[PDB]
């Protein structure tokens, strides 16, 4: 029967780990990097995107930074297809929560829910996993700012600061050593930038590369915005900070 | 070899080995005989105990008033299918108003066991069966196997060391076939048969199962002190 | 007689590639050359209808395709997945929006919703991915002409002017060279005309090359006269003759 | 390789081995058979007799569909069960739906499709059997013979299982010989015949003849067995005939 | 027993020169009862308003259905949504409840963005569309509203002279309907502006 | 609705009157209810409307279906396929249909399949409101192998009560022809039925 | 190797049995040929009864689909059967929902659909077999429209299929080359039945008999298939001139 | 309402009048009962508004899928048949009574059909209320060999006689032509013999006549940046 071309995706090997998992965090860490940068008055976001080419439209291009609801951003490591069913999961959960309850989904709440998906694909119905990795920036009236981040297992954690795809490990060393926590969001911004340009498999770190994004609580009375970089503010920022 | 994984899948010379790995379950069963007159049908089977504290596994099974069957091999699978043919006995009473006729519930086996064999997943019968009855048409004797066949017979005789006893049968047909109105006789060469299958061991009391139907006779199951007469 | 395939036929191998996804795309570099070109007033989309015998009415085998009246497609790599494509693509436009909305999709979304389908071709349960990669081309109110590539993994990206399929690296220099931000329609047909001669071996001429344009509203194509806010298609597939007319003045 | 282990499975070829493997267990059955006449069919089969103990007239083999179609078949018996179990259940819809009872082709082809989507899916194994069968409709007589792969032609004559080498000379010579056509009761000798000429390839255990029909005249086009002084009749003819 | 008019209520909106007007009453009843002089029956989506009159429950949960909605549509579309499309968008909406359906009489006005155009519309509870040039009635005083606008209206008013006529629209038509009035709400919609005034009125 | 099926020595002929009604308006008074499931198979349709037109529609899926596997149904074919769908669907069915049909074989039938779902065949059937004013006529002047000239005047003057008598029956006398020959239609117009 | 029994993509992207299942369309070792007139559509194919015990009425790989609409198939007949039911039931089932009959072209892409899904999902294989359907379609006029194991179609001036397709295509080829148009220019379908038999003659170097061939011919309205008679009084009118 | 179909020499044309009620209440005084299913297969509407809307616009929506799908276009039958079966489904419950009508490859054609699924084939037709004031006009007037020109002006009476007559008819007079070989002309407001008068008075009010109580800004706007 068909049992013969079961490739089997949720099993234990004889070490304990998920095969499946482990496999999709390596195509994860082959992906543009991602960066999320928490400050006491905001998050940053900034990621690497992987295809340059001339020719590619950016300003209507979207692989890394999506949005998930008015206080809630992702950015993308891994398969961008798979993002977006999930993506589009959490932009429902979140309208979910808001007409039951009235009031905007809690980060963590969100963050949980598309954990608990990512994990099912693990544990039952012989399908592959999301070969996706999330850090979610958001805020809420309970804990203020928060970064987190998922990966294919369903595991996620918090972070004051963090990276997704390639060269984490390098581009972790570099946020822990410059990282302070009384930081401010323009000074994270110059983190998060120095931290792509040093990293970066590119010989240089250009605007056309890079999609960016800051959640502030630095709108006009007391709110929060949602701020997607476009292209020549990119630009803009990369000479500001002193890159380009 | 590569060709046995599965119920499925057919060798390159036809055969359907795990139908066959079932068929040898039966064989390493315990002896049980079946035999019949035009007046009366007999079931005759030696028990197996796992040691001497145990029990003797029971062989015998009543399906109806008119109909039973004897097991050799899988207990459980004899359990499933001889609830089957209670039911299909039954349905026939309630509905018709009439007994089963025991060539229509070897049909109904046969089609049971044979969905097992052509389809994934499921597993053949691990069991051989000996359905005794008598009907309109008088005493009956039937043999399944697991494959689905399911044959017609004056006697025979499945599990260890059953060529024994199906050779005695072979030459007693002449004698046996008229023992007419005598149940004690009929019985008597039913035991005389399954001796002829034992090594060793020997009838005891709790040891042998004895089982009849006939003409004014309902299916009755003999054991224990009732089958001393017959030792 | 049961589907017992429950468990995804595309898989991670130990160094993180998607094999099947990988081996798709493989198949549309196999695949016939096929381009568009993005203007300032429209698209172009066109592709080298590959006969395969002369005895063939190649007329009946259509490789750019009508989505919306606004919307076109054109693929590279196996025509059969692309025609189920664009029937299923077709009826989602239709159900999943303007059954909703009383008027088409934009381009992007109805991108999204093709993507999601050759998506779950690269999951679900007893599935192979779909072994295309489509350049659809299409013009909405709000956000103008655009031009988007659709790999067999679910992954698309908007373009100023691509290729796919068996010349596409060669193809995607000749263009990077030609292309500009102040093109009018009629040069991105020249452009792709000249793009495309490059990756074509025999017979070049309006017969052998299908060629369509997301531009101006089309009244006549329309059908009925009545309605001010309907002015008609914005799609049009140029006609063999219309093709060897722009061939003499290359 | 590989190509063997699955049924529905192309080889290289273009052959499904399954299915081929299926007709082995065809070949390595008794021998059936079945004879068009001017009016109807024939059809005959080998039971071999294992033992003694085996009740002679009682292990049935030739199976009946609706009143008027019979089926034979060679190879895994409880596989040619299952097929005319099938079988009544198309030639009931059949009938409960358009009145008439169904047609010969008509019934042929709900056996053929189902016997074919047998070869679509590795989930089920092919039929183990080849089928002879046929009848008398509103267009006159009809003969098929239905292969594990799921073709089936109408025949003149028709032979399966170990035996059928054979029995297909047999049959050819009748067709030669016999232009004009074979009558009803003349098919019955013939079958007789057929079945004792066709016993030398099961020659080491001796065997029971069976044999059924469906004639205009003879049945009223309906399907019966062959019973009594007419069986015994035909026993004598093949007695002499092989002497 | 009639569904439509257990709490009461009234909607009425209005087209002017470059501008809308949508009013509603502020009652919400049991039948005889007065329980609340606060309920608001008129809800906004990006720049496109939306009045519902009809069963209370309903008027509540198509609000929270149709914020859900545009909320999603702008994540997608990555703009709001205009009152042609949002019309369209109630319709379909309506109708697929139609053998078990909101009891609702929907009224939608706005501003179209990049036209400039007024817009107003009304349906019925099954989604049928009325796409009004000069104005749209809904509620238990729709008799009452119907002559007051079809006698008050003149086309192209101006912004404040808009307010006027449709703020007596309501008002003269509420205190003939035992079932609406205990206050009053007027928006006045301009491209990039909107004013909205609480009217007083009797409060019985 | 009156409708009659008549068969007659060279096969059957099918006739109906032209009325559709809602209460005492006439909806239709050009009506076609003589309706084709096969080449050489008719059904008259009396009852509702759509539920008529949706079992001919079913009825002629079903016997395109069968040719296309079977070759030609017998008209009892056609009968028992009407018939299966009336009784089974009964409770939520008006249906009262009359199945007419040529074969080279069997020659003329007719078969009748009232409210209930029965089917019974018979050499002449009439139905719809309008017959009970002529089931005297009908019995009186009924003949079995009939010409086509007798079975058409047979058929024309018994519609003719029919529609004179009955509110719900007017307009033209529509015939269909099924002979060896093929199929003929006739159309009798109220200048020349009223006066017989 | 299990990429090779299953339809999944190879490393090279090619579906093997999906390619598999075309040769299995050489199975049975018969050509077929079709042509279209000005009024009519023609289809022939070879007829082989190697057994005399065979009912030589029951061989046939011609199918009448609808009335309009015929078919005839390379490959094995039982996947030949399946796609003749299958076909038959789709072009009743488009005339009930949609008050027409189904073209010839329709149906083709619709049987291609459902060949592209058996290589797409794994659980169902392909059917082993070449459809080539045909009629004299109310809007386009005489039709060829061909589908295979890949789920690919097209319409046709004329086809052939077959172990020997090769050598007939390229001798209609060669036909249309000199002619100069999409049809043979003829009034009645005989003479076009003729053209076919001649041409299939020619290409193939071998003599037919009235039991060596099987004749479709598409009119408009009706499909029908000659008798062994109607293909002899076809064969006297070659040999004759 | 009044709704009609004429036929004439080289195609066929519908019209309506475009009031809809509910109770003695005129909902809409110029609504559009013309829908279009596809270019030229258009139908005019009457019964339940929201039903007749939907069912042409689902059949409209599936009729143009069909039409990419055999790369023909659509013919009125095929409107007719799943216009038919999917209000045959729904028991009558679906309130919808058309006449549909079109030119195709095949023809002109011309039809109506009923909320239960029954359909109709004329030369001339009418449904709705006014359906009996309109049929009065059409059985007095039509004639086999009609012009384009007669064929507009009798369906235009036709509709009129409903508007006059009929209390559930009124206002203007819509009208589409489909004539084989051409664009369908769709002709909105085809006759407007209804303009209301001039009023006596003009109501416009003096400002702040209306008592206020409080006043604010509605933020429209999105969360704003710095
Ligand atoms: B006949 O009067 O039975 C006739 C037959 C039908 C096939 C045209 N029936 C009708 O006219 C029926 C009403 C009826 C009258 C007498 C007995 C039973 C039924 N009318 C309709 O079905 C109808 C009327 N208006 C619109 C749609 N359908
Ligand atoms: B006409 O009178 O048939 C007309 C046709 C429709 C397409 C505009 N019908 C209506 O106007 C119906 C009448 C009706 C009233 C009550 C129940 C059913 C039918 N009116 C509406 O559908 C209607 C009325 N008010 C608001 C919305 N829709
Ligand atoms: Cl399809
Ligand atoms: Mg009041
Ligand atoms: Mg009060
Ligand atoms: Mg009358
Ligand atoms: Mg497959």
């Amino acid at each position: 029967g068909s049992r013969r071309y079961d490739s089997r995706t949720t099993i234990f090997s004889p070490e304990g780990r998920l095969y499946q998992v482990e496999y999709a965090l390596e195509s994860i860490s082959h992906a543009g990097t991602a960066i999320g940068i928490m400050a006491s008055d905001g998050i940053v976001l900034a990621a690497e995107r992987k295809v340059t080419s001339t020719l590619l439209e950016q300003d209507t291009s979207t692989e890394k930074l999506y949005k998930l609801n008015d206080k809630i951003a992702v950015a993308v490591a891994g398969l961008t297809a798979d993002a977006e069913i999930l993506i589009n999961t959490a932009r429902i959960h979140a309208q979910n929560y808001l007409k039951t309850y009235n009031e905007d989904i809690p980060v963590e709440i969100l963050v949980r829910r598309l954990s608990d998906i990512k994990q099912g694909y693990t544990q039952h119905g012989g399908l592959r996993p999301f070969g996706v990795s999330f850090i979610y920036a958001g805020y809420d009236d309970r804990y203020g700012y928060q970064l987190y981040t998922s990966n294919p297992s369903g595991n996620y954690t918090g972070w004051k600061a963090i990276s997704v795809g390639a060269n984490t490990s390098a581009a972790q060393t570099l946020l822990q050593m410059d990282y302070k926590d009384d930081m401010k969001v323009d000074d994270a911004i110059e983190l998060a930038l120095k931290t792509l340009s040093k990293t970066t498999d590119s010989s240089a770190l250009t605007y056309d590369r890079l999609e960016f994004a800051t959640i502030r609580k630095g709108a006009n009375d007391g709110e929060v915005y949602q701020k997607i970089f476009k292209p020549q503010e990119i630009k803009d920022i990369l000479v500001k900070t002193g890159i380009t | 070899n590569n060709y046995d994984g599965d119920t499925v899948t057919f060798s390159p010379t036809g055969r359907l080995f795990q139908v066959e790995y079932a068929l040898e379950a039966i064989k390493q069963g315990s002896v049980t005989v079946g035999l019949r007159s035009n007046t009366h049908a007999v079931l005759v089977a030696l028990k197996r105990n796992a040691d001497e504290l145990s029990s003797y596994q029971k062989k015998i099974i009543k399906c109806d008033e008119h109909m039973g069957l004897s097991l050799a091999g899988l207990a459980p699978d004899a359990r499933v299918l001889s609830n089957y043919l209670r039911q299909q006995c039954n349905y026939s009473s309630l509905v018709f108003n009439r007994k089963l006729a025991v060539e229509r519930a070897g049909h109904l086996l046969c089609d049971k066991a044979q969905k097992n064999t052509q389809s994934y997943g499921g597993r053949p019968y691990g069991v051989g069966l000996l359905i005794i009855g008598y009907d309109k048409s008088g005493a009956h004797l039937l043999e399944f196997q697991p494959s689905g066949n399911v044959t017609e017979l004056y006697g025979t005789a499945i599990g260890a060391r059953s060529q024994g006893a199906k050779t005695y049968l072979e030459r007693t047909l002449d004698t046996f076939i008229k023992i007419d109105g005598n149940p004690d006789e009929l019985i008597k060469a039913g035991v005389e048969a399954i001796s002829q299958s034992l090594r060793d061991e020997s009838l005891t009391v709790d040891n042998l199962s004895i089982a009849i139907v006939g003409k004014d006779t309902p299916f009755t199951i003999y054991d224990g002190e009732a089958v001393a007469k017959y030792i | 007689m049961t589907d017992r395939y429950s468990f995804s036929l595309t898989t991670f191998s130990p160094s993180g590639k998607l094999g099947q996804i990988d081996y798709a795309l493989t198949a549309v570099k196999q695949g016939v050359t096929s381009l568009g070109i993005k203007a300032t007033n429209g698209v172009v989309i066109a592709t080298e209808k590959k006969s395969s015998s002369p005895l063939a009415m190649s007329e009946t085998l259509s490789k750019v395709s009508l989505l919306t009246p606004d919307i076109g497609a054109v693929y590279s790599g196996m025509g059969p997945d692309y025609r189920v494509l664009v029937d299923k693509s077709r009826k989602v436009a239709h159900t999943s929006y303007k059954r909703i909305y009383g008027e088409y999709p934009p381009t992007k979304l109805l991108v999204s919703e093709v993507a999601k389908i050759m998506q779950e071709a690269t999951q679900s349960g007893g599935v192979r991915p779909f072994g295309v990669s489509l350049l659809i081309a299409g013009h909405d109110e709000f956000n103008g002409f655009s031009l988007y590539q659709v790999d067999p993994s679910g992954s698309y990206f908007p373009w100023k002017a691509t290729a796919i399929g068996k010349g596409s690296v060669a193809a995607k220099t000749f263009l990077e060279k030609r292309w500009n931000d102040e093109l009018e329609l009629e040069d991105a047909i020249h452009i792709a005309l000249l793009t495309l001669k490059e990756s074509v071996e025999g017979e070049f001429n309006g017969d052998t090359i299908e060629l369509a344009i997301i531009g101006d509203e089309n009244p006549d194509l329309l059908g009925y006269t009545g309605i001010p806010t309907d002015k008609g298609p914005r799609f049009r597939k140029l006609t063999s003759q219309e093709i060897n007319d722009r061939l003499e003045a290359l | 390789t590989g190509y063997d282990l699955s049924n529905s499975v192309f080889s290289p070829d273009g052959r499904n081995f399954q299915v081929e493997y299926a007709v082995k267990a065809v070949e390595n059955g008794t021998t059936s058979i079945g004879i068009k006449c001017n009016d109807g069919v024939v059809f005959a089969v080998e039971k071999l007799i294992t033992s003694k103990l085996l009740v002679p007239q009682k292990n049935v083999k030739i199976q009946v569909v609706d009143r008027h179609i019979g089926c034979v078949y060679s190879g895994l018996i409880p596989d040619g069960r299952h097929l005319v179990n099938r079988g009544r259940e198309e030639a009931a819809s059949f009938k409960k739906l358009y009145k008439t009872p169904i047609p010969i082709p008509a019934f042929a082809d709900r056996l053929g499709q189902y016997v074919q989507a047998h070869t679509l899916y590795n989930s089920v194994r092919p039929f183990g059997v080849s089928t002879i069968f046929g009848g008398v409709d509103k267009n006159g007589a009809h003969l098929y013979m239905l292969e594990p792969s799921g073709s089936y032609w109408g025949y003149k004559g028709a032979a399966t299982g170990k035996g059928r080498q054979s029995a297909k000379a047999e049959l050819e010579k009748l067709v030669d010989h016999h232009p004009e056509g074979l009558s009803a009761r003349e098919a019955v000798k013939q079958a007789a015949k057929i079945i004792y000429l066709a016993h030398e390839d099961n020659k080491e255990k001796d065997f029971e003849l069976e044999i059924s029909w469906c004639s205009l005249s003879e049945t009223n086009g309906l399907h019966k067995f062959v019973k009594g002084d007419l069986l015994q009749e035909a026993i004598d003819f093949a007695q002499k005939e092989i002497n | 027993s009639d569904p439509s008019s257990i709490n009461g209520g009234i909607v009425v909106a209005m087209t002017g020169k470059d501008c809308v007007a949508i009013a509603c009453d502020l009652r919400l009843g049991s039948q005889s009862l007065g329980v609340s002089n606060k309920f608001e029956k008129i809800f906004h989506y990006g720049h496109v308003f939306l009045g519902i009159t009809g069963l209370a429950t309903d008027v509540t949960t198509l609000n929270e259905m149709f914020r859900y909605k545009t909320n999603l549509y702008k994540l997608k579309e990555e703009r709001a949504i205009e009152p042609e499309t949002f019309t369209q968008l109630v319709s379909s909406s309506l109708y697929e409840r139609r053998f078990g359906p909101y009891f609702v009489g929907p009224v939608v006005a706005g501003i179209n963005s990049k036209s400039g155009k007024p817009f107003i519309a009304g349906f019925d509870l099954i989604g049928c569309i009325d796409e009004a040039k000069d104005f749209i009635v809904s509620g238990t005083a729709s008799d009452q509203l119907f002559g007051m606008c079809e006698s008050l209206y003149e086309p192209n008013l101006e912004p404040e002279d808009l307010f006027e006529t449709i703020s007596q629209a309501l008002l003269n038509a509420a205190d003939r309907d035992a079932l609406s009035g205990w206050g009053a709400v007027v928006y006045i919609i301009k491209k990039d502006e909107v004013v909205k005034r609480y009217l007083k009125m009797r409060q019985d | 609705t009156s409708i009659m099926a008549v068969t007659f020595k060279d096969g059957v002929i099918l006739g109906a009157d032209s009325r559709t009604t809602t209460g005492a308006y006439i909806a239709n008074r050009v009506t076609d209810k003589l309706t084709r499931v096969h080449d050489k198979i008719w059904c008259c349709r009396s009852g509702s409307a759509a539920d008529t037109q949706a079992i001919a529609d079913i009825v002629q899926y079903h016997l395109e279906l069968y040719t296309s596997q079977y070759g030609t149904p017998s008209t009892e074919t056609a009968a028992s396929v009407f018939k299966e769908l009336c009784y089974e669907n009964k409770d939520n069915l008006t249906a009262g249909i009359i199945v007419a049909g040529y074969d080279d074989k069997n020659k003329g039938e007719v078969y009748t399949i009232p409210l209930g779902g029965s089917v019974h065949k018979l050499p002449y059937a009439i139905a719809g409101s309008g017959s009970t004013f002529i089931y005297g006529y009908c019995d009186k002047n009924f003949r079995e192998n009939m010409s086509k000239e007798e079975t058409v005047d047979f058929i024309k003057h018994s519609l003719s009560q029919a529609i004179k008598w009955d509110g719900s029956s007017g307009g033209v006398i529509r015939m269909v022809v099924l002979t060896a020959a093929g199929v003929e239609r006739l159309i009798f117009y109220p200048d020349e039925y009223e006066q017989l | 190797g299990y990429d090779r029994h299953i339809t999944i993509f190879s490393p090279e992207g090619r579906l093997y049995q999906v390619e598999y299942a075309f040769k299995a369309t050489n199975q049975t070792n018969i050509n077929s040929l079709a042509v279209r007139g000005k009024d009519c559509t023609v289809v022939i194919s070879q007829k082989k009864v190697p057994d005399k015990l065979l009912d030589p009425t029951t061989v046939s790989y011609i199918f009448c689909i609808s009335r309009t609409i015929g078919m005839v198939v390379n490959g094995p007949i039982p996947d030949a059967r399946n796609a003749a039911l299958r076909a038959k039931a789709e072009a009743a089932e488009f005339r009930y929902k949609y008050g027409y009959d189904m073209p010839c072209d329709v149906l083709a892409k619709r049987m291609a659909n459902l060949s592209q899904i058996y290589t797409q999902r794994a659980y169902m294989r392909p059917l082993g077999v070449i459809l080539t359907f045909v009629s004299v379609d109310e809007e386009l006029g005489p039709s060829i429209y061909k589908t295979d194991p890949a789920g690919y179609y097209v319409g046709y001036k004329a086809t052939a299929t077959g172990p020997k397709q090769q050598e007939i295509t390229t001798n209609l080829e060669n036909h249309f080359k000199k002619s100069k148009i999409d049809h043979i220019n003829e009034e009645s379908w005989e003479k076009v039945v003729e053209f076919a038999i001649t041409h299939m003659i020619d290409a193939l170097g071998t003599e037919f008999s009235k039991n060596d061939l099987e004749v479709g011919v598409a009119t408009k309205d009706k499909f029908f298939t000659l008798s062994a008679e109607n293909i002899e009084e076809r064969l006297v009118a070659i040999a004759e001139q | 309402t009044t709704i009609v179909g004429v036929k004439f020499n080289n195609g066929v044309v519908i019209a309506a009048d475009t009031r809809s009620t509910q109770g003695p209440i005129v909902a809409d005084k110029n609504c559009a009962k013309l829908h279009r299913i596809s270019p030229k297969i258009w139908c005019a509407a009457a019964g339940t508004a929201a039903d007749t809307e939907a069912v042409t616009q689902l059949i409209g929506s599936n009729i143009e899928l069909h039409s990419l799908y055999t790369s023909r276009e659509p013919r009125v039958v095929s409107a007719l048949q799943m216009l038919k079966q999917h209000l045959f489904k729904y028991q009558g419950h679906i309130g919808a009574y058309l006449i549909v009508a079109g030119v195709d490859p095949t023809g002109s054609h011309l039809f109506s059909i009923h909320a239960h699924g029954s359909t109709d084939v004329g030369y001339y037709l009418s449904l709705g209320s006014g359906s009996l004031a309109a049929m009065a006009v059409l059985e007095s007037h039509w004639k086999q060999d009609l012009t384009k020109e007669e064929a507009i002006k009798l369906a235009s009476d036709a509709i009129q006689a409903g508007i006059w007559n009929d209390l559930g008819s009124g206002s203007n007079v819509d009208v589409c032509v489909m004539e084989i070989g051409k664009d369908a002309e769709y002709l909105r407001n085809y006759l407007t013999p209804n303009v209301r008068e001039e009023k006596q008075k003009s109501y416009k009010f003096p400002r702040g006549t209306t008592a206020v109580l409080k006043e604010s800004i509605v933020n429209i706007c999105d969360i704003q940046e710095e």
